[PDB]
């Protein structure tokens, strides 16, 4: 090892005496050991792109070869940690140096080698067992929520020569040692994986289970699945935090991985303040979400090669926790700020531009990234199954979905929750547009619904029809004068507003509307569409009978039924049980049926 | 320290453009500082730009005129650009390279700081809370600025953004609830009339003791324009995070900085980027705009106010477009309001402050701030629409409630926006003017003010 | 046709942007005048 | 862009082969 | 091998799965008693019952001798794994060799085991079992432990595959008590007693729970009514029940009888 | 069937030899074993983008939007391996599948593809948003070998005239539909409403088919005639008179 510096011109260092140095390997330049990466070889010389500031590097300085590309450390110490695109432990730099800056050429391990971890081996394993790549051979009790499963790296195999008893070990002790063909491998609690390589699985399964968020919209009208791909608009004043807060607090996920890819300086200071404050309830107790969450945090002035490799660090962490058997949901905030760092890294290398200056390989990257999500059957013996759900965020200039990044990401992803600012200014929350949003996972969730909530899909189609009809009846009510209104259309324009105001609108600052279970959702939609059906038939039967019914009689014969409909969304799911709310909704149904028979 | 003697080289091997290529340099160090002595005796200064083996490429600040390859000497300093910094720099005028141009001595140093600086740890920065009071009601009252924000001013050529910058500089301070404050001013690429105006206006309005002025002129070396904002921000960081003051940093015409960046890029033989400017201009602007904010454990802040001129009045030119991706909000200096003889010509409809919600409220300015601002914005937009309809419908066929939205317009532009270049209005005077304007409409038309506040502040 | 006969240049771009802005302000003027006349029509009908 | 990259490539070919 | 299962990787995975089935078998039946099951898995247990190294069974797989259909091996392994899960969840109790084979071949004939409801009820039972591995002595923890032991014995006597509505009742009761806030203590006594009433027996913890903890159960239920006292005679009456070592339904009915005269001691 | 699957997380530079492996297999099966092969090449856009990436890697002359200048001569070595030969009883029918960026048909990929292939089938977004299947827009569609494959003894004597008349009527209907968006519903003539009726009945009866419905070509021609009988036989100015005398009254 130990080449030397031959020339420096900007961020580009040239190193001599680097004979056996691989491409895209990482190196440390100078006496402060700045981190850089090899981008070209020529004879005995290597061309290095340095990530930090090269100001002060002289000729003859050392160059240390690391031997591996950009990789991540995977072991106990990830939950509640705060990293960046290079996986530097920000909250440990902050406390070991006692300065408010990130030092230049700082070399600290991502997982601390001081904590003693509680490790218990697999009770069936003994000297002579046949263990392959992926097998869980121990468990570290990370915290009260997450059990950390110790797995063999995906490429090893052999017979157990030694396995450690239960006890306390740090992430440097040899906990396993196996043998193959006369060669020994020692393995500790931490394994290293390159971030640009997909982790192996046994098979990629189709996604057929819902991702419960807790909002009535996004769970009825635009469903996502466990293993899916979503995209939202990341803009100012659109009410965007509902998505990440719902995912973190009330969701069926086990592990959460949040990624900022070059956010503003004060926008990161808000996430790093809010996220350690959210809480969940588990087994009756209240715990912090940072017991099952990891954050990757970059700002606009951090190295451009960390604002680009952030997405890969995040997806590798989530693929590491998917291989244990968990269901992970990753969230990448402002994927556009990643695409811009991509374009800038290209520009530095003097590469031919493509449409709008972005590199040639933009759609290839954006597609091979989202192809890393999904449900899988995990490699290894104890027969588990995991999942990774990716939620990206795009920032189109002025709400224009023609930028190359927005066009590509809308071509790829299957769901699209369209947050709107217009609805936010009207105090309509969650401000989802319901007219430009979509979801193409609705045919995969068909055995699930038909097995668990049989009478739901018809209600979904009916509600979508009603909400579309109230909208394409707009010029009819403006260019004409609200009077030439067939009674079917009066019934629509009233019940659709009932839906818009008492189903699609939810308020998190309450004790009853933070979380809406799905039985409550299907009940609240069934009562509304059943009303609609009965009130529509009552009118269109007595069409020519000299007893013309109009909405004016329907709104006077049932003046409390309508209130109780508009009051369905106050039934607490905790202070009232599930059978109680079911019986209340059934009573309201029978009262509706009565008060509709006592009208004919 | 550095106790080894320095080396002088008489081995110039090439001269072209602003670059001198020297050979037989012992261990050339990148970005080093060099002192050249010309054949007759004049002394110039330079910086190492490229290094290769035993060969250095020095960029000379004052040009390469009269330099030959047989009698010019180059003495190598041994280190990089470190500037001296102390608290006595408040009340002084330096040029772009940091030497005194106000008939005073050199800075006696409290420390020597590297002007490139290190990035702030994203985990130590905290959220901006209180208010920075500029004394201009168009900004204070409706586009409030928080302690730690970064909010630019967008203007064009001929518009009066330098006088707005000067008024902000000589009025800004902290809100007087019921003062550790300093200003660092960086003027880049200004002509001589602008520089004269700044210098004299600051030093004769009795305020040049909480100001540090860095003046860079259009005929100065174009490398000094690259290091001017980094000296300004190094001084600001010293003041705010070691002496615990509240610093406001004003940087005038970042477009000239971008032009100097383009020049020193093309000197490296780099192929141009989109529309002229280098491909790495985002990172270079971000290493400037992100040297700001509040931090944990210190009682000081840094607030930044970049000022730009939009070429061709375009909002999608690379410089405004990239400054929008790093900063939080914008102020707009308008040309229709300038031609109508309104000062300051600030258009409040396109302007925005992304962190106003944090700067205003109870205990910071007053409990009625947000509602007064919302109602003034609403009434102004409605009055503009009414003045549009008046031109086709006729002024004799307007309602009585549309005749109120047309008196509010005149009174708002002539009494609230239009201020006066030497008139200092505290936040409370601004809000009282807002209420004097809102009392044109009956209490029942002010829809955006909650009734619990229309009871305390309307009847006066 | 599908386009206006002009040659691409950074001067034609500002000319065309000026045209676009002028046209879509004239549109708002006419859309206000039409609703004024429409209100008058709806009143005349009732009386 | 392509023309300027060609000029630079020819520069860095000449200077190295000469 | 649609995408990443190289030959080396594929056959290493096969050898690993064979070893895993061997270990699961050795754990599910250390003393050979399920001869039917140890016979059904014979072609994969032969390669482990006699000592071949890793490379010998590796070359056997590459050749073709030992089974090498990773999907067939996976679906045959999931069955034995869920059997081991069922017989190790109910650890203190036991199951006899008729119900074991009954449940085993009820699992062998399922369309998809991972989509069954034996898997779901095993998930629920293991959730309950895992909350109590290092719990802290408290009212709700003791109630969960009692109901969990009763559920474990009922499953050990009936089975998991067939519907047994006592097991369903106890399941949903335990899963509703587990997710109940640790502050609500008036509700997590009403749950326990409402369960005890709708239980045909009246001495449920009849060897289901050691008496040393039945004492804690009867005491914990005796100081929930003492703060609600209103006299002295009823003080003696209630505290006289403190000598019972069996939480019988008659004791709870006597509790709600004494509280009647407690109320009667008011206006 | 013989599948050659290269997915989105696979090597990019190996997308350059996948269609050539497919087509070598096809040529062996067709011109040596004498079968009738049908080749489906999915997302020639990804092939073209891998080609652009390899071209930019070694600094070659670009064409429009950065694609190499030899993209026509490269796509033509793939598309031109499809046809029949003299003396052998096989064939190769190619059906590439494209995705046009931003629905633009002037992009280099569709534009260079349309100069090489013998027609194209245009899949429209405006018809997808109306829940129409198959969403095929017949005006930007074309097949260059139709004139020699239809007619007497091949399908039926009237095929070509019905096709041309349906094209003319569809174009005039789409003109009227855009005139009425400016002049309003009540400024149209008696024939513009005939065209607006033809448009609806055509888009709902002829195009819209259902995803498992197999219409013999004679059923298609009967539907076409039922659609052409909306107009008096004097508006059908592309059909000769001796065809209208035999096929229009029925």
């Amino acid at each position: 090892t130990f080449g030397y510096v031959h020339g420096v011109s900007g961020p580009v260092v040239t190193a001599c005496d680097m004979a056996g140095a691989a491409m895209y390997e990482l190196v440390r330049v100078g006496h402060s050991e700045l981190v850089g990466e090899i981008i070209r070889l020529e004879g005995d010389m290597a061309t290095i792109q340095v990530y930090e500031e090269t100001s002060g590097v002289s000729v003859g300085d050392p160059v240390l070869r690391t031997g591996k590309p950009l990789s991540v450390e995977l072991g106990p110490g990830i939950m509640g940690a705060i990293f960046d695109g290079i996986q530097r432990p920000l909250s440990d730099i902050s406390s070991q140096t006692q300065s408010i800056y990130i030092p230049r050429g700082v070399n600290v391990s991502a997982l601390s080698r001081d904590i003693k971890w509680d490790f218990t081996p697999c009770k069936n394993l003994r000297v002579g067992s046949h263990i392959t790549g992926g097998d869980i051979y121990g468990i570290v009790s990370e915290n009260s929520l997450i059990k950390h499963k110790i797995m063999l790296p995906p490429r090893n195999r052999g017979t157990v020569t030694y396995i450690a008893p239960p006890g306390n070990y740090d992430t440097s002790d040899v906990v396993l040692e196996l043998e193959f063909e006369g060669v020994k491998e020692k393995f500790t609690m931490v394994q290293v994986w390159p971030v640009r390589q997909v982790r192996p699985v046994t098979e990629k399964l189709p996604a057929n289970h819902p991702l419960l968020t807790g909002q009535r919209v996004l769970d009825a009208l635009f469903p996502c699945v466990q293993g899916g791909t979503t995209a939202i608009p990341g803009a100012f004043g659109c009410g965007k935090t509902v998505i990440s807060q719902s995912l973190s607090k009330y969701s069926n996920s086990d592990v959460i991985i949040y990624v900022g890819c070059g956010e503003r300086g004060n926008e990161m200071s808000e996430v790093l303040r809010d996220f350690p404050e959210l809480t969940m309830e588990v087994d009756g107790k209240v715990e912090s979400i940072m017991k099952r969450t990891a954050l990757v945090a970059n700002t606009s002035n951090m190295p451009v090669a960390a604002r680009e490799a952030s997405i890969y660090t995040g997806i590798t962490l989530s693929e590491y926790f998917r291989d244990m058997g968990y269901h992970v949901s990753m969230m990448a905030d402002s994927t556009s700020r990643w695409a811009e760092a991509l374009r800038e890294i290209s520009g530095r290398l003097a590469e031919m531009p493509a449409d709008s200056g972005y590199p040639a390989y933009l759609g290839a990257r954006l597609a091979s990234f989202y192809e890393r999500a999904g449900r899988v059957k995990c490699l290894g013996n104890p027969e588990r199954e995991g999942s990774v759900s990716i939620v990206g965020a795009v920032s189109p200039p002025g709400g224009d979905f023609s930028d190359p990044v927005t066009s590509a990401t809308l071509g790829i992803v299957q769901v699209f929750w369209g947050l709107d600012k217009k609805l936010a200014q009207r105090k309509h929350f969650p401000s989802v547009n319901w007219l430009i949003s979509y979801s193409k996972y609705m045919r995969a969730l068909d055995e699930y619904y038909d097995k668990h909530f049989t009478e739901f899909v018809p209600l979904r189609t009916k509600a979508k029809e009603i909400l579309q009809e109230e909208e394409d009846l707009a010029e009819i009510v403006q260019l004409v004068g609200k009077a030439s209104l067939a009674e079917t259309d009066k019934i629509t324009l009233e019940v659709a507003k009932l839906i818009k105001d008492d189903f699609l609108q939810q308020n998190g600052y309450t004790p009853y509307d933070r979380f809406c279970p799905f039985y409550k959702t299907v009940g609240m939609l069934s009562n509304m569409i059943a009303f609609y059906d009965m009130a529509r038939r009552a009118v269109e039967t007595t069409a020519q009978s000299d007893n013309k019914i109009t909405w004016s009689i329907i709104r006077e014969h049932m003046g409390d039924i309508l209130y109780k409909l508009s009051s369905m969304k106050f039934k607490d799911p905790l202070k009232d049980g599930e059978a109680k709310i079911k019986s209340d909704y059934a009573q309201l149904l029978e009262d509706m049926q009565n008060a509709f028979r006592s009208l004919e | 320290y550095l106790s080894q003697p320095r080396l002088t080289y008489k081995t110039v091997s090439g001269v072209n453009g602003p670059l001198v290529i020297l050979d037989h340099v012992k261990f050339p160090r990148y970005a080093e500082i060099v002192h050249l002595t010309l054949p007759d005796g004049t002394k110039r200064s330079g910086q190492v730009l490229e290094v290769s083996g035993s060969k250095a490429v020095v960029q000379v600040f004052e040009g390469t005129s009269g330099i030959d390859a047989k009698k010019t000497s180059c003495e190598f300093t041994g280190d990089i650009l470190r500037t001296p910094v102390s608290e006595d720099m408040l009340g002084r005028v330096f040029n772009g390279s940091g030497k005194p141009i106000d008939r005073g001595p050199v800075v006696l140093a409290e420390d020597f700081l590297d002007i490139m600086g290190q990035p702030i740890n994203p985990q130590c920065r905290i959220y901006p809370e209180e208010m920075i009071q500029t004394g201009i009601s168009a900004i204070d009252g409706m586009n409030s600025i928080a302690r730690g924000q970064k909010i630019p001013i967008f203007s064009a050529a001929g518009l009066p953004h330098n006088e707005i910058a000067a008024q902000i500089c000589r009025q800004a301070g902290l809100v007087k609830k019921s003062e550790n404050f300093a200003i660092v001013f960086a003027a880049m690429g200004v002509n001589m009339e602008t520089a004269r105006f700044f210098k004299s206006d600051f030093e004769e309005n009795g305020s040049m003791d909480n100001v540090c002025l860095f003046l860079n002129l259009a005929n100065d070396p174009t490398i000094e324009r690259i290091i001017t904002p980094r000296l300004a921000l190094t001084t600001a960081e010293f003041l705010a995070y070691q002496c615990e003051k509240h610093v406001l940093v004003i940087l005038t015409d970042m477009s000239s900085y971008a032009e100097a960046l383009r020049e020193v890029s093309a000197a490296r033989e780099e192929v141009p980027g989109r529309r002229g400017f280098p491909g790495y201009m985002y990172t270079d602007l971000a290493t400037i705009y992100e040297r700001a904010g509040r931090v944990e454990g210190r009682n000081g802040s840094i607030t930044q106010i970049p000022i730009l001129t939009m070429p061709n009045d375009d909002i999608t030119h690379p410089i405004p477009d990239l400054t929008g991706y790093i900063t939080e909000g914008q102020i707009y200096v308008d040309r229709q309001l300038h031609n109508r003889q309104i000062y300051p010509p600030i258009n409040v409809l396109p302007s925005l402050s992304r962190l106003m919600k944090s700067a205003i409220g109870e205990g910071m300015t007053r409990k009625d701030h947000a509602d007064v601002s919302n109602q003034l914005y609403a009434c102004y937009a409605i009055g503009k629409d009414v003045q549009a309809m008046k031109a086709v419908v006729g002024e004799e066929a307007l309602t009585s409630d549309d005749l109120l939205y047309l008196e509010f317009l005149q009174k708002f532009e002539r009494n609230f926006i239009a201020q006066g270049p030497y008139e200092n209005r505290t936040v409370f005077e601004t809000l009282d003017i807002g209420w004097q304007l809102l009392r044109i409409f009956p209490k029942e038309m002010l829809k955006r003010i909650p009734q619990s506040t229309l009871s305390e502040f309307y009847p006066r | 046709k599908d386009r206006i006969e002009i040659f691409p240049s950074r001067m034609a771009q500002t000319i065309m942007k000026a045209r676009l802005k002028g046209a879509q302000t004239g549109r708002n003027l006419l859309k206000k005048k039409s609703d004024a006349l429409t209100l008058r029509f709806r009143q005349i009908l009732k009386k | 862009f392509y023309r300027l990259k060609k000029i630079q490539e020819k520069k860095k070919i000449l200077k190295e082969k000469s | 091998k649609m995408g990443g299962l190289t030959s080396e990787q594929y056959h290493s995975q096969v050898v690993g799965k064979i070893g895993y089935i061997a270990r699961c078998m050795q754990t599910i039946d250390p003393e050979n008693n399920l001869k039917k099951i140890r016979e059904d898995y014979q072609d994969v247990l032969i390669w482990a019952e006699k000592n071949y190294r890793f490379e010998e069974i590796l070359e056997a797989s590459k050749s073709g001798k030992c089974p090498n259909d990773l999907d067939a091996l996976s679906r045959r392994s999931l069955i034995l794994q869920e059997l081991l899960r069922l017989v190790s969840s109910i650890s203190p109790f036991k199951m006899k060799l008729d119900l074991i084979e009954s449940q085993y071949e009820k699992m062998k004939q399922h369309v998809n085991l991972w989509k069954s409801d034996y898997h779901v009820k095993l998930n629920q039972l293991n959730q309950l079992t895992d909350y109590l591995k290092n719990a802290a002595p408290t009212p709700k923890n003791n109630f969960l432990r009692a109901m969990t032991s009763v559920l474990q014995m009922q499953i050990a006597q009936y089975g998991i595959t067939e519907d047994n509505e006592g097991i369903n009742q106890l399941f949903k009761l335990g899963l509703h008590l587990l997710a109940m806030a640790n502050e609500k203590i008036d509700e997590q006594y009403h749950l326990f007693k409402g369960y005890v009433k709708d239980q045909p027996e009246e001495s449920p913890f009849e060897g289901i729970l050691p008496a040393e903890d039945q004492k804690i159960l009867v005491k914990t239920m005796i100081d929930y009514a003492m703060p609600k006292l209103s006299s002295k005679v009823l003080q003696d009456k209630l505290s006289a029940l403190s000598s019972s070592d069996v939480l019988t339904k008659t004791l709870l009915d006597s509790i709600d009888r004494i509280v009647k005269e407690n109320e009667k001691l008011n206006a």
